[PDB]
């Protein structure tokens, strides 16, 4: 049982950041890379290989 | 041995104190993406029976699917014509994979064996054995090392050159149903049948963190393109978005009109759209940030079991039990 | 006057129903891949035959009845007669084929897959259509069927009256080929099917009766009864009006013939009640 | 240029091969051999004449049996397209409760969501041992299963002492009570009595499969 007890102590000792910073980072990444996805933005039929 | 409860309470208090504001609160004011309409572009036929798995190639041109008739077929999406057809020793397959180098194809099923084929020579190359249960998923980490997860609550990292396990990952209680690799191929996760998702380290070989948001078995899992988040799907018709750094979930995607299970989850290239397949014979397109539906991909007569998005993110392919594959754009 | 008027409305309604049901069935079969089964090729052949008959021969027949004078040439009279005979004699052998298919499916379950294949179905349909068209166009477009009676000579001479007059041989041969031969096959097949169903029901009752023939009787009854009622009187008056001179008046002959045409408006209501067809119709209008 | 034509030729060859494989796929009938632990599964298979496959044909009909080899069953969704299921249970192990575990397993199998249209063939092995313990022992099923007191043989059923037949019918009806509860007319069960020395199992499976296919076809055409 000591093997299980060791892991619980091991996983506890990690630094964490607030939810605000993580949400801001996710939003920033999504807004930055938003102009480079064919699914969201319908590209012209010239560049579409499936038409 | 009552210290275990003390550590769990310590974890709970730290997680509660970490939270400051909900994800919906921050992202409320952004404009929506609106309705997204997708139409079928190609239809691939030729499988005698139902399909369980598929995996796009790294060149966004070739894909491989495995059916219960005991046959692997490599398609060509651009010209909807086959290239290869590989018979199998056993007719039960539950997974498939495509090597990053475009030279090897692996498949494993109800027999407790993972097989590897050599496309550019089509005969069997290696047979990896040692698992005590059926395999669920397998992904090519490189051209000579492969990571697999089986039904005996274990995961292993193999060596193709010698065919022997290098590191074994243990800790789960229920069966393991899926896994996915990080963008830098340094970490990987797994979703089990005990409603828990864990984060491993390939080099170290020891578990790091654990998430316990769901209430039933987990059937799918996938990383965010950023590499710091991942979303799962379960039998209670819910998809939850977790986060490594904060170490708790941020958002749940649920609706009152669905009571079915979830079989596949995938992201888009920008990460704005989350695509999931259900048992209602159709797929749904969710909004990652605002948690609002934005379209439906219907057209399959039976349940959807596979789904994948190209590396370039130009199209999405869905496979179903109706022995058909479709390409949506 | 009023009678002439009324006849029109109901005749147009009959034409509209006959066209609409068949076109809806054909569209439902073609649009969806869930219905592209081997058994559905015979049904779509029957639907095409009924649609062609209803669209081609019914309107011109109605015009002839109402105007009491045919306003086209002799060539078009012969052409219309040939199309009518072809459609009528091709809309029954398909039902015979369907009955044989159900017989083979029920009686020999272990060999149904090998016996029937997508390749052989096309051969069977082509053979049915060819043998149907061989007895219609060949002896009508050529003048074997024509009679030599005094009335028939004037009828064939005039360019305004287009009536049906035939000798004994052609009438007997056409009736035997079209109706009487494909009836004994139906009777035998459905008798065997009913016997098998009764045996299975008795087996179930003897097996688990304590804890726990209507549907089969009703299904076979409707399937046989509608067809026999629609097509049996006409194929008896056809023979008897040639056996005996002046025995049966022309008006009742035309009435019974028109009663026969109603049958094409009921096949979609009989062979297309399956849940898959119902879902397809619900999705498509 | 010519690469497209070469790919077209390769596609034609692959399609030609798949068309030939389709016939042999459609010819065979599949079965799943699912039995409780220690229930005679090994013999029945052995004396007929991580996985196991069996090939045998009767009257030029190909059959193909699979034996799986976890208390939880998540892999059972893979067997929704088989012809039938062969369930093997020991009729004499009502005191060692093994019989109650078999009943619960059968109930779990019957009412599964994915197995809504799969019939079950039931084999009741170890007739000799059950008869021996029923007739030559002081122990009685009454104690182990209480309701045994009320049941009296069905008047119609055939038969030997008047106690062994009563016990066998009690067990068979305890299974049929679960069998007839739900499922409407989509799937059925065919109980059977089998010993080790019996030699007609291969014929019984053949007859049951033929009846299953006949009943499915009859129901599809609105006749049953
Ligand atoms: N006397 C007698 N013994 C039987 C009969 N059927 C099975 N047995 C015994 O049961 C044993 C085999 O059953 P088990 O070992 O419980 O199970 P198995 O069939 O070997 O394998 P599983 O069914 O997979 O557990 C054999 O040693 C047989 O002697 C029978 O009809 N009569
Ligand atoms: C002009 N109407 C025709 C006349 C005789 C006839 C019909 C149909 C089938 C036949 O085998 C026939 O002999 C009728 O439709």
């Amino acid at each position: 049982a000591r093997k299980l007890v060791e892991q619980l102590k091991m996983e506890a000792n990690i630094d964490r950041i607030k939810v605000s910073k993580a949400a801001a980072d996710l939003m920033a990444y999504c807004e930055a890379h938003a102009k480079e996805d064919p699914l969201l933005t319908p590209v012209p039929a010239s560049e579409n290989p499936f038409r | 041995r009552q210290e275990a409860e003390q550590l769990k309470n310590q974890i709970r208090d730290a997680r509660k104190a970490c939270a400051d504001a909900t994800l919906s609160q921050i992202t409320n004011n952004i404009d929506p993406v609106g309705r997204i309409q997708m139409r079928t572009r190609r239809t691939l036929r030729g499988h005698l029976a139902k399909i369980y798995a598929m995996h796009w190639g790294t060149d966004s041109r070739l894909l491989v699917s495995a059916s219960q008739d005991g046959k692997l077929i490599i398609w060509d999406s651009y010209t909807t014509n086959k290239v290869h057809a590989i018979p199998l020793r056993s007719s039960w397959v539950m997974t498939c994979a495509y090597a990053p180098s475009g030279n090897y194809v692996a498949c494993g099923g109800l027999d407790n064996i993972c097989s590897i084929y050599n496309l550019k020579t089509v005969r069997v190359s290696r047979e990896l054995a040692g698992h005590t249960g059926y395999l669920s998923c397998c992904r090519f980490l490189d051209d000579n090392q492969i990571v697999t997860s089986s039904g005996d609550t274990t995961c292993a990292l193999w060596d193709i050159e010698t065919g022997q396990q290098t590191t074994t990952f243990t800790g789960h209680t229920g069966d393991v149903m899926s896994l996915s690799l990080a963008p830098d191929t340094r970490l990987f996760v797994s979703g089990a049948c005990d409603a828990s998702a864990k984060l491993w380290d390939v080099r170290e070989g020891m578990c790091r963190q654990t998430f316990t948001g769901h209430e039933s078995d987990i059937n799918a899992i996938c990383f965010f393109p950023n590499g710091n988040a991942f979303a799962t799907g379960s039998d209670d018709a819910t998809c939850r978005l977790f986060d490594l750094r904060a170490d708790q979930e941020l958002m749940t995607y649920s609706h009152d009109n669905i009571i079915c299970g979830i079989t596949s989850v995938s992201f888009s290239k920008s990460g704005r759209l989350l695509l999931a397949g259900y048992d209602d014979f159709n797929c749904n397109v969710w909004d990652a940030l605002k948690a609002d539906r934005a379209g439906v991909l219907a057209g399959h007569d039976n349940r959807v079991s596979c789904l994948g998005v190209t590396d370039d993110g130009m199209a999405v392919a869905t496979g179903s039990w109706d022995s058909f594959l479709k390409i949506w754009n | 006057e009023v009678w002439v008027v009324g006849m029109g409305i109901v005749m147009s309604l009959i034409v509209l129903a006959i066209v609409f049901g068949n076109v809806l069935v054909i569209t439902a079969i073609a649009k969806f891949e869930r219905l592209q089964t081997v058994t559905n090729y015979f049904i779509t052949s029957l639907a095409c035959a009924d649609l062609v008959m209803g669209l081609a021969v019914v309107p011109f027949g109605a015009a002839h009845i109402l105007t009491k004078t045919w306003t086209f040439g002799n060539f078009w009279c012969e052409f219309w007669t040939s199309i009518d005979v072809l459609c009528v004699t091709a809309s029954i052998e398909t039902l015979c084929v369907i009955a044989v298919d159900r017989y083979f499916a029920i009686t020999s379950p272990f060999k149904y897959q090998s016996l029937l294949t997508k390749n052989k179905a096309r051969v069977i349909i082509l053979m049915v259509w060819i043998v149907s068209g061989l007895t219609s166009f060949l002896p009508i477009q050529m003048h074997w069927y024509r009679a030599t009676h005094q009335e028939a000579i004037n009828c064939y001479a005039e360019e305004t009256c287009c009536d049906f007059f035939t000798n004994q041989a052609y009438a007997i041969a056409s009736s035997i080929v079209s109706f009487y031969v494909p009836l004994v096959i139906m009777v035998f097949v459905y008798s065997r099917v009913f016997q098998e169903a009764k045996r299975q029901l008795q087996k179930i009752d003897k097996s688990e009766g304590r804890f726990h023939e209507h549907k089969a009787l009703k299904t076979l009854g409707i399937i046989m009864g509608t067809f026999t009622l629609c097509w049996l009187p006409f194929f008896i008056v056809n023979i008897v009006h040639v056996i005996q001179d002046n025995l049966i008046r022309k008006e009742v002959y035309i009435l019974l013939n028109w009663i026969g045409y109603v049958n094409s408006g009921f096949n979609p209501l009989i062979y297309c009640r399956s849940p898959d067809f119902r879902i397809a119709f619900q999705e498509l209008l | 240029r010519n690469e497209e034509k070469a790919q077209r030729e390769a596609n034609k060859k692959i399609e030609k091969q798949l068309q030939k494989d389709k016939q042999v796929y459609r010819a065979t009938h599949r079965l799943l051999l699912l039995g409780a632990g220690e229930s005679g599964k090994s013999t029945i298979v052995k004396q007929m004449r991580g996985i196991f496959e069996t090939k045998f044909q009767v009257d030029k009909v190909n059959f193909h049996m699979f034996d799986v080899g976890d208390e939880r069953r998540k892999w059972i969704q893979c067997f929704n397209d088989v012809t039938a299921i062969i369930f093997v249970v020991a009729s004499s192990s009502y005191n060692m409760n093994r019989l109650q575990e078999a009943l619960n397993l059968f109930k779990s199998i019957w009412n599964n969501r994915w197995l809504r249209t799969i019939s079950v063939i039931l084999f009741l092995n170890k007739q000799d041992l059950l008869a021996e313990k029923v007739l030559a022992g002081k122990s009685k099923i009454e104690d182990y299963f209480p309701e045994f007191a009320r049941y009296t043989t069905p008047e119609d059923a055939t038969p030997e002492d008047p106690r062994v037949t009563r016990a066998k019918y009690f067990i068979r009806d305890e299974f049929l009570r679960i069998s007839t509860a739900s499922g409407d007319g989509r799937h059925y069960c065919y109980p059977h009595f089998t010993c080790a020395v019996d030699t007609e199992n291969i014929r019984r499976v053949f007859n049951d499969c033929r009846d299953i296919i006949q009943r499915m076809h009859l129901r599809q055409y609105e006749l049953l």
